């Protein structure tokens, strides 16, 4: 019967509640006053890599900060070297609608997704020159809207049916399926090391899944709308989450709860995309709101503000070594900023 | 006409015609125009300006052409002089005409 | 008694030649080019002598000084058709005849008139004859120590100034003929004892005299008939004792040529000064916000750009018109020729007519490309892109810059009207070049208005739900219409009718329709179509953040 | 066509009641035909006729004032030389 | 119905994610703040670079 | 321009790929794309068929690329996805108008397909964008009516309220009963349509059957007419 399940977990939720607030000795803003905060960040726009037709809708650096993703609605995945705007590739694909987009570390293969409900991976060190699909990986039955490799045979992929699929490539079968989760699934991060990964979703409520395990370990609800975009702390404790309402936040994934929330009064519009720098003082953000922002991550200040963007800044990735950024709106146009 | 005093009218005249370089004189019959007409002068010499008095002169002229007999080369063979049609006594235009005083000079050759 | 001296092989006469003779009223030297030289005293003394002709002396380098001296009955002096180079010395005559006349003639070759050449001339009054001489330039104090009846420079072609001086020591003159002299101005000083004034065919002469200095003027004669106009201001044998209240001058002015100022009424002048700002700041902040915008430019913005400029041009045309009228006000007629001629007439008709052809032809291609872009609207890939439009546009620009250009190639004059505009119409090419330009502003008009009238045919939907929108597209396109049509109909009208040479109105009233109906597009375009639309409000509106006056 | 010889007549503006003011008046003589070859030479503009002009004028006049004090020249003997105000 | 097999998932996931240990706050903030200064020094973006090493102009 | 060699493949290599993407977008910007929402019972897939005429189970999304007059339409039927459509309707913001099919025979389920409408017409996303409404299967809605079941009051009360608008344009030869109830359905409908935004975003109903060939005449027109409209808002002139 429902009743008595139901107050067994409202138990041990008050329980785990207990247990945070006990353990939520002081707030990360009590301890860090003492640190003397960043002068104002001044970045400005280096390069403007037009040419690309549709509203872009997600993009990523690749693993050497040379190559770099973009991929738009029209059907079209364009690779550019950041150097010298030059399109080193330009794939076209089946579903017009894509959603997502990544790299194998390594910087072979590339994969994408949309409404079509099927992942695709393209091979780029092919043997002609002739970029053509590697594999097409079937089974979801919701869209897929992010894409994460863990190795050049591993593909991490998280879609709207409320379940993430771990894909082995050459397989091409449901190596692992996570289900313990409600709600369209739309963002994923991998740690530095690799066993583990958070999720966000339309639920409020982020989680962290181990890849081996096969479900996931931690659940933060420190939100009240829906999640659009995630992202780890450089050294893997801890990641930081942005919704539809306008607040950042950042957990930790050892205290088992919210260190800290950034937020603004004079912004009422969802977040759509974080990314943490190269070492971890800076938070980027962008917004329904035509601006990108980076914050303080230790004092929640405005540190800076980049208004390049005509649409929506719907993408945004930090490059590894940290050396520039890169913003991606819906205006078809993808600037890189440092 | 009257005998005495006629007006500004055409009359006919012996007229010499040579050209730049003809050593031979030539002669032909042809139109000028003579005759009185009234003319004024002012007493009160002062304020008033003075009055203009004029002389019979040409009001259309024709040409008539004629050729030498073999005149020196170098020139154009055929020359050209005026016949008058009719007269009217006015200002002499000095641009045009040169009105001088009391000469009586020949209008023959020589 | 006379003597006739003749064709005679003399080369020298000398002094005191004519040294016995008491009865010689005249002397006369006429076709004796064999003569070069006349010794000084030549005439040194007779009683009876009273005239003397010189007419044919080519070979004459001049005559030496005092040949003409000590001869009290003197009367007549005549010396034509002679090489002289020097002024011939007439100084030291000492008449004292009351009507003593000095004739110069056709001596091409002297230079100058030196000055004071007339001391000790006459005592009593003198009439001067220079017809046909090629004097360069008179100098300061040219007449002196004499009543001076009469002073003719008539044809005197060569003739390039008088110094301003001529007159001071001189009384009058009361009668002074500068015909065909292309003389610059007059003397400022000796002219108020002129009684009558001859100046016809002096085109040189532009500027004249203020009216006040002509105090005793009567019985003038000009070449310019806007001069006439100046003499407008209230203070048989012609026998009479007292002179006109008015000058009577002549020619009268024309109708091209009505004594006014350049800006008829005097209420226009105010109109214009307000029509000049409000077509300057508007269009010139049409032009610096569509300029320096961020976005890139759609085919409407660049056509709304060169639609600004052209009215910029416009305005900028009036702006020279109305500083041209507030620098003359109220005295037109002595800087009428000068301007009307200059350069600044001639740059303010090219500005009339490059600016109004380019509005016109810029209203059309935009219109055009309205209904184009309305009516084939679902075929999206037929939309007009910005090649086409540069095309189009600088094959505009051509056609304006080019059919402004020909009134200066002599197709017609800015000449004819103050204003300066193209009102040329003798010759039947200036006719037939007007009434087409003017037949084709006309046709402009007729395609905007049957290209609007398909738009709003196209938009309408015939069964659904369409009566609450189509007022709205018929009430804002007939205010384009309307304010198009008010700007052309009543020009366009009066230009036609006074093209075929059938003049409905006067040139006094015209002023009017340039101040009120012409620049109504120049004025109100920006609002109608830049101003008001929502891009280039956008635009402002991140002008005045970027500034921070928002 | 006829035109008196020149003499002394009354004059209708000034000529006093007893007091005769005489001014003459009529005609002489006045032709015009083509430069002769013999002339041309001798004049320094080109020409293609010249005139002989003939008007009459004062060889003898005398003083006198009329009512407003202005000189009068009145003629007493007028016979026919050159012209003076002829040429334009 | 599935409603109860909803519901034992529930409280299985649940009593999973509540045996794990939490860390100290002060711990974690502590932690966070060494590793953000002390990679501080390397970052291009915290103090910025001349164009010498900056390969982007 | 001084470049090295490995540069100037990289050069050739940018503007072939260039060349190729101008290629691809002039192709791009003269198709019409076109959103299909509807139901299980809305007959989407009859719609589908007869603009096919025209010309795995696994995935959520079909392709009609049917054209009409020389003009490249792109119809979206998104099928096979959640019963949610909040977030991924963002993914339609730019198309160029919204078919939205309904049943008028399932007395009801017409309810919520009213509240679906007002779903999609008061999106955030959704607000600058035109939606086109056929009413399916009026046939069905005939039979219904002139089966005298005299129900359709039982579901929808204001149905004794109502009178037939005199602007109505019955086709000859139909009960006045079908005419009032399909005419009451269609200004139930655009009761929704008009209640907010109607001024910037329009609502153009269709009454169509399954049999009908007609309807890609329809989507044309309408799309004319949206186009035309919003060319309009640009040139002032609404
Ligand atoms: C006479 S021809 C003439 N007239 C007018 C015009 C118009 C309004 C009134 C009057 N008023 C008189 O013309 C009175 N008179 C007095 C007597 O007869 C003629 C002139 C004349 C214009 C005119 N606007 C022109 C014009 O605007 N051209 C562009 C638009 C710059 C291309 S060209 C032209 N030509």
């Amino acid at each position: 019967e429902l009743d008595q399940l139901r107050q067994e977990a409202e138990q041990l939720k008050n329980q785990i509640r207990d247990a945070r607030k006990a353990c939520a000795d002081a707030t990360l803003s009590q301890i860090t006053n003492n640190i003397d905060p960043v002068g104002r960040i001044q970045m400005r726009t280096r390069r403007t890599l037009r040419g690309h037709l549709a509203k872009i809708y997600a993009m990523h650096w690749g693993t050497d900060s040379r190559l770099l993703v973009s991929a738009s609605q029209d059907g079209k995945l364009i690779i550019w070297d950041s150097y010298t705007t030059n399109k080193v590739h330009a794939i076209p694909l089946r579903s017009s609608w894509v959603m997502t987009c990544a790299y194998a570390p390594s910087g072979n293969y590339v994969a994408c997704g949309g409404l079509d409900n099927i992942c695709s991976i393209y091979n780029l060190k092919t043997r002609e020159g002739n970029v053509r699909v590697s594999r097409e990986l079937a089974g979801h039955t919701g869209y897929l809207s992010c894409c994460r490799f863990l190795d050049d045979n591993q593909i991490v992929t998280s879609s709207g049916d409320t379940t993430c699929a771990l894909w082995d490539i050459e397989t091409g079968q449901q190596t692992t399926t996570f289900t313990g989760h409600t709600g369209d699934v739309m963002s994923l991060s991998l740690a530095p090391d690799t066993r583990l990964f958070v999720s966000g979703a339309c639920d409020a409520s982020a989680k962290l899944w181990d890849v081996r395990e096969g479900m996931c370990r931690q659940t933060f609800t420190g939100h009240e709308s829906d999640i659009n975009a995630i992202c780890f702390f450089p050294n893997g404790n801890a990641f930081a989450t942005g919704s539809d309402d306008a607040t950042c936040r950042l957990f930790d994934l050892r205290a088992d709860q919210e260190l800290m929330t950034y937020s603004h009064d004079n912004i009422i519009c969802g977040i759509t995309s974080v990314s943490f720098s190269k070492s971890g003082r800076l938070l980027l953000a962008g917004y329904d709101d035509f601006n990108c922002n980076v914050w303080d991550a230790l004092k929640a200040d405005r540190a800076g503000v980049l208004a390049g963007h005509d649409n929506r800044v719907s993408c945004l990735g930090v490059t590894d070594d940290g050396m520039a950024v890169a913003t991606g709106s819906w205006d078809s146009f993808l600037k890189i900023w440092n | 006409k009257e005998p005495l005093r006629p007006r500004c009218r055409p009359i006919n005249a012996t007229l010499a015609v040579e050209k730049e370089g003809c050593p031979v004189c030539i002669t032909v019959n042809t139109t000028i125009c003579a005759g009185y007409c009234p003319t004024m002068t002012r007493v009160l010499q002062g304020v008033l300006p003075a009055l203009p008095q004029v002389v019979c002169n040409y009001r259309d002229v024709r040409f008539e052409s004629i050729r030498l007999p073999g005149c020196p080369r170098g020139v154009n063979p055929v020359v050209s002089y005026a016949v008058a049609l009719s007269c009217q006594c006015a200002l002499c235009r000095r641009s045009t005409t040169d009105c001088g005083g009391p000469k009586d000079h020949p209008l023959t050759c020589d | 008694t006379r003597l006739s001296l003749a064709y005679l092989p003399v080369k020298v006469i000398p002094s005191q030649a004519f040294r016995g003779l008491n009865e010689v009223i005249k002397i006369e030297i006429s076709q004796i080019d064999s003569l070069e030289r006349i010794e000084a005293n030549a005439f040194d003394n007779l009683l009876n002598l009273s005239e003397i002709l010189i007419q044919n002396t080519k070979n004459l380098r001049y005559i030496e000084p005092g040949a003409f001296i000590n001869l009290p009955r003197l009367k007549y002096l005549s010396i034509c058709n002679t090489g002289i180079r020097k002024f011939p010395d007439v100084t030291k005559v000492f008449s004292s005849e009351s009507n003593f006349i000095l004739e110069i003639c056709d001596n091409l070759h002297i230079t100058t008139i030196p000055g004071n050449a007339f001391q000790g001339m006459n005592n009593e009054s003198v009439t001067l004859k220079l017809y046909g001489n090629g004097f360069e330039e008179v100098q300061s104090h040219a007449f002196n120590g004499t009543t001076l009846t009469s002073l003719e420079l008539k044809e005197n072609v060569h003739l390039e100034k008088m110094h301003n001086g001529a007159f001071r020591g001189a009384t009058g003159p009361k009668t002074l003929d500068i015909s065909s002299t292309k003389l610059q101005a007059l003397p400022s000083y000796g002219l108020e004892s002129i009684q009558r004034l001859i100046a016809t065919s002096s085109y040189s002469l532009k500027k004249l005299p203020s009216r006040e200095t002509f105090v005793n003027l009567l019985e003038a004669t000009l070449t310019y008939p806007i001069h006439c106009c100046a003499f407008r201001n209230l203070p048989d044998y012609e026998y009479g004792f007292c002179l006109p209240k008015t000058p009577r001058c002549a020619p009268e002015p024309d109708a091209f040529n009505p004594c006014e100022d350049i800006m008829g009424y005097d209420f226009l002048r105010v109109l214009i000064w307000l029509i000049n700002i409000l077509a300057i700041m508007g269009n010139m902040t049409v032009l610096f916000v569509l300029l320096t915008s961020r976005y890139k430019l759609t085919v409407p913005r660049f056509l709304m750009c060169n639609l600004s400029f052209a009215d910029f041009c416009m305005g900028l045309y009036l702006l020279l018109i109305a500083s041209v009228d507030s620098q003359t006000k109220g005295q037109y007629y002595n800087h009428a020729i000068d301007w009307q001629t200059g350069s600044g007439c001639s740059t303010a008709g090219f500005f009339t007519v490059f600016a109004s052809e380019l509005s016109v032809y810029t209203l059309t291609v935009i219109t055009l490309e309205r209904w184009h872009t309305i009516t084939y609207a679902i075929h999206l890939d037929q939309k007009l892109r910005l090649r086409h439009a540069i095309l189009i546009m600088l094959g505009g620009w051509l056609f304006s810059s080019l059919i402004a250009m020909l009134p200066l190639v002599g197709v017609s004059n800015y000449m004819k009207v103050s204003i300066c505009f193209p009102m040329d119409v003798e010759t039947t090419l200036s006719q037939v070049y007007i009434l087409t330009i003017l037949i084709l502003n006309v046709v402009a008009f007729f395609i905007i208005c049957a290209c609007y009238i398909k738009i709003y045919f196209a938009v309408r939907n015939p069964e659904l739900m369409a009566t609450n929108k189509d007022t709205k597209i018929a009430k804002k396109m007939a205010i384009l219409i309307f304010t198009d049509f008010t700007c052309m109909a009543p020009i366009s009208f009066f230009a036609i009718s006074a093209a075929f040479k059938v003049p409905l109105i006067t040139v006094t009233n015209s002023k009017v329709l340039l101040v009120l109906f012409y620049p109504i597009n120049s004025c109100a375009n920006p609002f109608l179509y830049a101003i008001f639309t929502k891009t280039f409000q956008r635009d402002f509106f991140l002008l005045l953040s970027k500034f921070g006056c928002c | 066509q006829d035109c008196p010889e020149c003499t002394l007549q009354e004059n209708p503006f000034f000529s006093q009641p007893g007091a005769p003011i005489l001014q003459c008046m009529g005609c002489c003589f006045s032709r015009a035909y083509p430069t002769p070859l013999r002339s041309k030479k001798t004049m320094l503009v080109q020409k293609n006729v010249t005139s002989e002009s003939t008007c009459c004028v004062a060889k003898s006049y005398n003083r006198v004032t009329v009512m407003g004090g202005f000189k009068v020249e009145n003629h007493t003997a007028c016979h026919c030389s050159t012209c003076y105000y002829h040429k334009s | 119905t599935a409603s109860i097999a909803q519901a034992r998932k529930l409280v299985e996931q649940l009593k999973m994610e509540a045996n794990i240990d939490r860390i100290k706050v002060s711990k974690a903030a502590a932690d966070l703040m060494a590793y953000c200064e002390a990679h501080a020094k390397e970052d291009p973006l915290l103090t910025p670079v001349p164009a010498s090493e900056n390969p982007f102009r | 321009c001084t470049l090295s060699a490995e540069d100037k493949a990289a050069v050739e290599r940018s503007k072939m790929i260039e060349k190729q993407l101008q290629k691809d977008k002039q192709v791009y910007r003269a198709t019409h794309r076109l959103l299909l929402l509807g139901a299980d019972n809305s007959g989407k897939s009859t719609i589908v068929k007869q603009m096919r005429i025209y010309h795995v189970k696994t995935s959520g999304i079909f392709e009609t690329k049917f054209q009409v007059d020389k003009v490249n339409f792109h119809m979206f039927d998104v099928g096979a996805q959640r019963d949610e459509r909040r977030k991924w309707i963002q993914c339609f913001n730019d198309v160029t108008a919204i078919i939205f099919v309904v049943d008028s025979s399932d007395y009801n389920r017409l309810q919520e397909a009213l509240n679906d409408f007002k779903s999609i017409w008061n999106n955030r996303w959704l607000r600058t964008i035109s939606v086109i409404l056929f009413l399916n299967k009026q046939d069905l809605l005939a039979e219904k009516v002139l089966a005298g079941k005299s129900k359709i009051e039982d579901y929808f009360p204001e149905f004794a309220r109502y009178t037939t608008p005199e602007d109505a344009t019955p086709e000859p030869g139909e009960d006045p009963r079908v005419t009032r109830a399909k005419y009451f359905i269609r200004d139930e409908f655009l009761r929704i349509s008009t209640a907010s935004g109607d001024g910037r975003h329009y609502c153009y109903p269709h009454f169509t059957c399954s049999v009908d060939t007609e309807n890609a005449r329809r989507i044309f027109n309408d799309c004319r007419d949206i186009i035309q409209r919003m060319h309009l808002r640009q040139y002032e002139l609404l």
